[PDB]
DNA sequence: GGTTGGTGTGGTTGG
């Protein structure tokens, strides 16, 4: 995260952290979508121009995590999982298309005051949400610049309209990603980078009061650079994909 | 469901530092 | 204690 900021204690319960189990190393984000379903990028589990292709034992997860070098005793948790599942039309050859997959937990973890799901977002829901100028908020252990935290890193920023978001890449763009960040100088800066794909870029309701992921941070080119803008799975799009993986396997 | 809403501050009333900002953007 | 027990030249972990 570039140009965030130090995250408060439990104002992120949701977020998960995705480790290589050995040697122990912080791959990616993540986020608790139930007691035994997590979401996160394909690109953190698949992408061969990286030799990147990852089976459930190779992995773990931490739930619950306030500092990236102690373990605090009774307040983080730890998941082995089952079983991993990719959208099966994710497309790492061209633009990462549908950047998204789901792990099932090996048992279920315990909500507290630190840890809690996020919700998913209906039709009605990301209608009136899901609109340029809205702002949205991103957290995660990645990058502080473009090429370490201690604590989990946080940043708002402002969805953007689809022609600008297309005209600011040659890569492209599909009805599965939305873009967001500054425009070259409303004066502000911010952007997720590198580590930080998986995590969720979510947004509170002001209907309801709850916070919902409308977003996976997937990918960009270089961070927070001007007239730029981070690219992030739209969850919502891919929804019905999501309902049945949990629904038949859950 | 049981899920957005964190123990810690909704459940307590309480804001954390940034979410006005969300909140104003929407209008 | 702590946002968390019962003991550490810590521990899966700081002070
Ligand atoms: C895997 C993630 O941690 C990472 C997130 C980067 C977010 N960056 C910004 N500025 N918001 N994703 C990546 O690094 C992805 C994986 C493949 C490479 N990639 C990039 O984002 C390249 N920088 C661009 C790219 C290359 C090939 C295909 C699509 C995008
Ligand atoms: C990833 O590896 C599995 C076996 O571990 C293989 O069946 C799968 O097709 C591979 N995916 C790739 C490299 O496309
Ligand atoms: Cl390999
Ligand atoms: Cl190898
Ligand atoms: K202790
Ligand atoms: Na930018
Ligand atoms: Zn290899
Ligand atoms: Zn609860």
């Amino acid at each position: 995260i570039v140009e965030g900021s130090d995250a408060e204690i439990g104002m992120s319960p949701w977020q998960v952290m995705l480790f290589r189990k050995s040697p122990q190393e912080l791959l990616c984000g993540a986020s608790l979508i139930s007691d035994r379903w997590v979401l996160t990028a394909a690109h953190c589990l698949l992408y061969p121009p990286w030799d990147k292709n990852f089976t459930e034992n190779d992995l773990l997860v931490r739930i619950g995590k306030h500092s990236r070098t102690r373990y605090e005793r009774n307040i983080e948790k730890i998941s082995m999982l089952e079983k991993i599942y990719i959208h099966p039309r994710y497309n790492w050859r061209e633009n990462l298309d549908r950047d998204i997959a789901l792990m099932k937990l090996k048992k279920p973890v315990a909500f507290s005051d630190y840890i809690h799901p996020v919700c998913l977002p209906d039709r009605e829901t990301a209608a009136s949400l899901l609109q340029a100028g809205y702002k949205g908020r991103v957290t995660g252990w990645g990058n502080l610049k473009e090429t370490q935290p201690s604590v989990l890193q946080v940043v708002n920023l402002p969805i953007v309209e689809r022609p600008v978001c297309k005209d600011s890449t040659r890569i492209r763009i599909t009805d599965n990603m939305f873009c967001a960040g500054y425009k070259p100088d409303e004066g502000k800066r911010g952007d997720a980078c590198e580590g930080d794909s998986g995590g969720p870029f979510v947004m509170k309701s002001p209907f309801n009061n709850r916070w919902y992921q409308m977003g996976i941070v997937s990918w960009g080119e270089g961070c927070d650079r001007d007239g730029k803008y981070g690219f992030y799975t739209h969850v919502f799009r891919l929804k019905k994909w999501i309902q049945k993986v949990i629904d038949q396997f859950g | 469901a049981d899920c957005g809403l964190r123990p810690l501050f909704e459940k307590k009333s309480l804001e954390d530092k940034t979410e006005r900002e969300l909140l104003e953007s929407y209008i």
